[PDB]
């Protein structure tokens, strides 16, 4: 009675692709499995795909003459009772340096249950509400993302502004301390003799010097308090896209899920991309 | 115009006045006059033995060196001049202000740079760059000119025998040009003579008949030269003009006006070329791998959103996990401190030399039910091993990468490795085990040591043959894993097989990689189209990459290499060194080709606001802008050009953004019209084509497009002296806003697929325009003369039957039935180009007709299915009539069941090298393109090809999709 129909079985699979097949074993435990038809499209091959040491084996199954197995003495009777062989025993009888049994098969009834209400009275207005809030979530997240490479372009233009003023700074402070020790002990004490040359020559000089020292001082310090303020706005921006990503791949799987439980399947309908 | 704050050298401040237009030596001079009406005037030397130094906007304190420069090319941040005495090389301070002008960055911030991996490369690439200049310099002036202009031949000299059928008895007639009096007189002088003679016996007729070689041939209109000796018909010039009917114009010049206009230039070391125990083998320790997970610096989580976060690992070697993952615990969000050993399943003698870990922050929402939701924060990979095979050991910090945009898996094995050079990001604190000493990779004598310690006819020969005609990502079981590895040993036999070869090893094991590089060590060399599927991120392992390097420069061409650069521009990005086998091949291969140095410039400088390659790509720059001779003046014109053009556009899209044509067409040629907008605009060579010297813009023809991005319509005379015989005007499109990646990948498969129809005894007959990629969705497009799109001739026409009249208006008579059968042979082309590619939406728009009946698609946008992860032809009753010659049974005529044979025909051919077109996508997965991000999205080419299937079961799937697009609309 372990020996029902392959039609019928939880980890029989059917024609599915090779690329939908790795979005089921993705990051699960080493013994997870399902068997389906083989890439040629011949009826009677069964490839069996088996999830060990972060890998996805892919272990074919013969068909001699009415018998299956792995190796060239089939001796099993049918594909539903190889797969009980191994559900007991591991596959380390076929190959040594495979040590696993087939422990978690990927069920067909478990996740497709995850859909309810198969009117179509019904899914309909649940595919109408998943689709509408699906993608007014992709108009809320791409504009994020849009806002975010724009911002980040912004703070890598002003931190460069920044090391232009500390670059442009540091030459003029030492350009005061050559406008004295060079000059202003041995060419202005010695010659003091009743001069006009000290207040507007060296003092007057000296004097719009350091008004144009600090007016650059003073707008580097008002260019480094909007990068504060920029690169705060930068992480708000990149805490809520972190919000908004999760909740945006459960409506993907929730919405899928209809499309290919009844509108494709409960009944033929062209009405799907009319529902929408 | 502006006011210049100087600083002199005693202590003074002055506001000296000028005009923008200055140049140095005019500020400079007029500098020490109104100095001397200031108080220490007599400290102070003559005008020479200063020089001026300020900052520019990319923060760089700069030292002009060029007094020649004015005050507006200088691009300061601040408008002042200082006065300073001149210490440093005067030569080598001007080539480093032009290099940084090419390239985009300053020179000065790569001294600055600690990574001793960095500093090694920038002197040790400087051999190869040596070497080059020796060989382009070696039998002069000849081996110079041969640099400059390469020849532009065929890989092969035999003519396809249906393109010698157009030759009558293997002749060709030529025209050979001689400009002889002072006031230009065109002689001409036609010739009949065998396809397969060279230009010295070309010239040699050409005396004769006027009445070591003193002259050189060119071609009229383009500068091209035929230099080296090769067949006269495997040139790709005169080919091209045996296969469209057409004459080939020549012109006779004289050697020694040609070896004159050639500037010298010479090659001098920089800077920093002149600047600068106890040892345990891999494989005596004995322990597991282990790693300590300390602390994250800070993550951008909420707190109302998501409850946990962990660290999520990984041992890779290329794509595939060495064992499995191992997770971390979770804690809270606001809290995330580990300090925590993880353990590994692999054994530290076991890991190959290519290992590398890869790890993210992942966050957990879960909160509903049990079926927990998991998400991707910030990613990050490291090498095990060092550049130097040194295993990693203590305390390191890595700031991590944001998630690509459209993915969603846990870990990223295919990103690049390194530190995120921004350093506001987060930051993840690791911990390496010590093992008392400095551990060591073995070398490969200690490693044939170990292979020939783990160490007959068979019948099933027919079973490796099989496997090794299959499609690169075909699948392989574990039966045929186990049977590809135990016949390893006659696996030579079949030198094709290597590729599944490597897949069945196994890379967690050193008794099977130590057999493995003894294997490689005797391999017999492959097929450069084969060796380059072993450049991708599937086979990083250094001994095998250095094998698929050592036969490209054995059997790649000039010819090939120039068609694949895409590609192997892009495999850059996947080793896992600076200094590596296949970066020293292409820098020597475009130092002695500027064909190929011209291409290899525009490739990299447009991936420069890349930031995960910038400073790979960078140093690249710097180092072929140094050695590449004269070639760095034309560029940085090029540059310049660019630059305008970019800046032009900007002020188009966001401060006209609403404007009408009237207003903005005339604030275009206000700011064209500008003198300085004029010069450098004018007088340059073409990006798209280096032979097209662009002379004197058209301002009268320039104009704004009605199109999407709102490109620009540009024009220039051809200076060329013989002008009027190839064309006179080129015409080209600048857009700006627009990712033109996908239309040159798609412009390159559209020219091999022609290839392989020519060669097989078809002539349909493709149109390839050019089109290159400049930046950041910023390109050029090639115009293409007396052409016009399916909907104009609808409008002017005006219907279904507009197109034929049309096209019978324009040719009448004999000429009728040529305009015919090349509307017939185009349209087979590029129905089944599209759909092998899956590029839809054809309509009038996008489609586009010449006069002589020829068919061509442009502006290709999105290739792959990239919008549904049928909407039947619209056009086809137009072209049937078309076809059957305006009959009224079109879908039922003779000339009808004849399109269908060319298509079924074409279809077959590409089928039947698969191999070659599913390499060329593979290569591209890092590239970054949306449409092609996985090994999932090249999957849409093997459903078209039908590569499942069997050759009878493939065309009825073709006639079956071609049948759903019939009439439709
Ligand atoms: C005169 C004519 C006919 C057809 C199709 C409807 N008819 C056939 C074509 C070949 C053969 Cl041997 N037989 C048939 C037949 O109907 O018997 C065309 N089809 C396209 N397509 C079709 C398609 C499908 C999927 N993705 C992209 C695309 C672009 N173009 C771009 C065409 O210019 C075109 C032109």
């Amino acid at each position: 009675n372990n020996n029902m129909s392959l039609q019928d079985a939880e980890w029989y699979w059917g024609d599915i692709s090779r690329e939908e097949v790795n979005e089921k074993l993705r990051d699960t435990a080493d013994g997870t499995f399902l068997v389906r038809d083989a890439s040629t499209k011949m009826h009677g091959d069964y490839t069996l795909t088996l999830r060990k040491g972060g890998n996805n084996k892919l272990i074919k199954i013969f068909h001699r003459d009415g018998k299956y197995g792995f190796s060239d003495p089939l001796t099993f009777s049918s594909v539903v009772e190889l797969i009980n062989h191994y559900r007991n025993e591991s596959l380390a009888q076929y190959n040594p340096k495979l040590d696993v049994k087939l422990l978690y098969p990927v069920s067909k009834y478990q996740q497709d249950q995850v859909v309810k209400e198969d009117n179509i009275e019904a899914v309909g207005k649940k595919l109408h509400e998943y689709n509408t809030q699906f993608q007014e979530k992709s108009r809320e997240y791409d504009r994020l993302y849009e806002e975010y490479t724009r911002t980040s372009q912004e703070i890598q233009m002003k931190r460069t502004a920044i090391e232009a003023f500390n670059e442009t700074i540091k030459i003029f402070e030492e350009q005061c301390q050559t406008q004295e020790r060079y000059s202003k002990e041995y060419i202005e004490k010695f010659k003091r003799e009743g001069n006009e040359k000290e207040i507007q020559r060296i003092m007057h000089n000296y004097d719009k010097l350091k008004s144009r020292i600090s007016e650059i001082i003073d707008s580097r310090r008002r260019l480094e308090e909007d990068l504060k303020k920029q690169a705060a706005e930068y992480r708000e921006i990149d805490k809520r896209m972190n919000s908004i990503k999760p909740d945006l791949i459960q409506l993907r799987k929730t919405r899928d899920q209809y499309l290919m439980w009844l509108t494709q399947k409960g009944v033929r309908q062209k009405k799907l991309n009319e529902w929408l | 115009r502006i006011l210049v704050e100087c600083l002199l050298p005693n202590g003074m401040i002055v506001t000296l006045e000028c005009l923008r237009e200055a140049t140095l030596i005019t500020i400079k001079h007029e500098l020490f006059k109104e100095a001397r009406k200031y108080p220490l005037h007599q400290l102070l030397q003559d005008e020479s033995s200063y020089i001026f130094v300020s900052v520019t906007q990319e923060a760089e304190r700069e030292e002009f060196f060029d007094e020649t420069r004015r005050l507006c090319d200088l691009r300061l941040f601040q408008p002042f001049l200082k006065v300073i005495e001149p210490v440093g090389n005067r030569e080598e301070k001007i080539l480093n202000r032009e290099i940084g002008f090419a390239i985009g960055m300053p020179v000065c911030e790569f001294d600055m740079v600690k990574d001793p991996e960095v500093q090694d490369f920038r002197r040790n690439i400087l051999n190869v760059c040596k070497e080059a200049v020796d060989l382009r310099d070696l039998n002069s002036p000849h081996s110079r000119a041969m640099y400059v202009y390469p020849p532009n031949v065929e890989s092969s000299p035999e003519l396809p025998k249906h393109i010698y059928n157009k030759l009558d008895k293997g002749q060709i007639i030529v025209v050979i040009w001689v400009i002889v009096s002072p006031n230009n007189d065109k002689q001409k002088y036609t010739l009949k003579i065998n396809h397969d003679c060279v230009p010295e016996q070309v010239i040699a007729e050409a005396i004769r008949k006027k009445t070591q070689g003193k002259y050189i041939l060119k071609v009229c209109g383009c500068d091209e030269y035929f230099l080296e000796k090769y067949p006269l018909s495997q040139y790709k010039y005169i080919r091209s003009c045996i296969m469209l009917g057409r004459m080939p114009n020549l012109m006779l010049m004289a050697k020694e006006s040609l070896y004159s206009q050639l500037p010298m230039d010479c090659f001098t070391m920089p800077s920093y070329s002149r600047r600068i125990t106890s040892t345990k083998s891999l494989w005596v320790i004995n322990s597991a791998l282990r790693i300590k997970i300390l602390c994250a610096t800070y993550v951008n989580v909420n707190i109302r959103d998501i409850d946990k976060i962990y660290v999520r690992t990984g041992i890779y070697h290329g794509g595939e996990p060495l064992c499995d993952n191992v997770n971390t615990q979770r804690v809270p969000c606001s809290n995330p401190r580990w300090n925590e050993w993880l353990n590994y399943d692999i054994y530290i003698p076991d890991l190959p030399r290519a290992a590398r870990l890869c790890l993210s922050i992942c966050s957990v929402k879960g909160r509903k039910g049990a079926k927990e939701e998991h998400c991707p924060l910030a990613w990050g990979n490291i090498n095990l091993f060092d550049y130097t095979d040194t295993l990693v050991s203590g305390k390191m910090a890595l700031n991590l990468w944001p998630v690509p945009h459209g993915l969603e898996d846990l870990l990223n094995p295919i990103g690049v490795t390194g530190s995120n050079p921004n350093k506001e990001t987060p930051c993840l604190e690791l911990e390496f085990d010590w093992f008392s000493s400095v551990v060591k990779f073995p070398d490969m004598s200690v490693i044939e040591e170990h292979a020939n310690w783990s160490v007959l006819r068979e019948n099933d020969k027919e079973q490796l043959k099989a496997i090794s005609t299959r499609d690169p990502l075909s699948e392989i079981t574990e039966q045929e894993k186990d049977f590809l590895w135990s016949h390893r040993h006659y696996c030579v036999t079949i030198p094709e097989i290597l590729p599944k070869l490597l897949l069945s090893v196994k890379w967690n094991s050193r008794d099977e990689v130590a057999q493995m590089y003894c294997l490689v060590k005797d391999w017999p060399p492959i097929k450069p189209e084969q060796a380059m599927e072993l450049l991708d991120c599937n086979y990083p392992d250094p001994m095998v990459r250095g094998f698929a390097v050592r036969c490209l420069e054995k059997y790649l061409t000039d010819d090939k290499l120039s068609q694949y650069l895409i590609q192997l521009v892009q495999v850059l990005k996947y080793e896992q060194y600076l200094d590596n086998l296949l970066v020293r091949f292409l820098l020597k291969k475009a130092l002695t080709n500027q064909r190929i140095g011209h291409f290899f410039f525009w490739h990299l400088k447009s991936e420069m606001h890349n930031k995960t390659v910038s400073q790979r790509f960078g140093l690249l720059l710097e180092s072929y802008c140094r050695a590449c001779g004269m070639y760095l003046k034309h560029l940085n014109r090029q540059v310049e050009a660019m630059e305008k053009l970019i800046n032009l556009t900007d002020i188009l899209k966001q401060e006209k953004k609403d404007e009408t044509q009237k207003v903005q067409m005339k604030f275009l040629v206000e700011q064209m019209r500008r003198p300085d907008f004029m010069d450098a605009l004018q007088g340059f060579l073409s990006p798209l084509n280096p032979a097209h010297q662009l002379g004197n813009l058209r301002l009268e023809e320039c104009r704004i497009m009605s199109s999407a991005k709102r490109p620009l319509w540009l024009n220039w005379e051809n200076p060329d002296i013989m002008s009027e015989l190839l064309f006179q005007n080129n015409e080209i499109i600048f857009k700006n806003g627009d990712d033109l990646r996908q239309d040159m990948l798609t412009l390159q498969i559209i020219r091999i697929m022609e290839n392989i129809w020519q060669n097989q005894g078809l002539d349909l007959r493709m149109l390839p325009y050019g089109c290159l990629s400049i930046g950041d969705c910023v390109g050029l497009i090639e115009v293409v003369r007396n052409s016009h799109t399916i909907m104009q001739i609808q409008c002017k026409g005006g219907n279904s039957h507009t197109l034929h009249q049309w096209l019978k208006d324009k040719n009448k008579g004999e000429i009728y039935d040529a305009a015919i059968d090349l509307f017939t042979r185009s349209c087979a082309g590029y129905c089944v180009a599209t759909f092998i590619l899956g590029i839809g939406d054809r309509h009038n728009s996008n489609i586009m007709v010449k006069d002589d009946g020829q068919l061509f698609h442009i502006d290709f946008g999105h290739f792959l299915d990239h919008k549904k992860k049928r909407v039947p032809f619209v056009l086809t009753q137009d072209f049937l009539i078309v076809i059957s010659k305006g009959a009224q049974e079109c879908t039922k005529t003779r000339e009808f069941e004849r399109f269908q044979e060319m298509c079924y025909k074409a279809y077959l051919a590409i089928r039947q090298h698969a191999n070659l077109f599913i390499n060329l996508f593979s290569m591209m997965l890092g590239s970054g393109m949306p449409e092609l991000q996985s090994f999932d999205d090249i999957a849409y080419i093997r459903k078209t090809l039908a590569l499942d299937k069997t050759e009878q079961e493939a065309l009825e799937y073709f006639m079956k999709q071609m049948n759903d697009a019939r009439h439709g609309g």
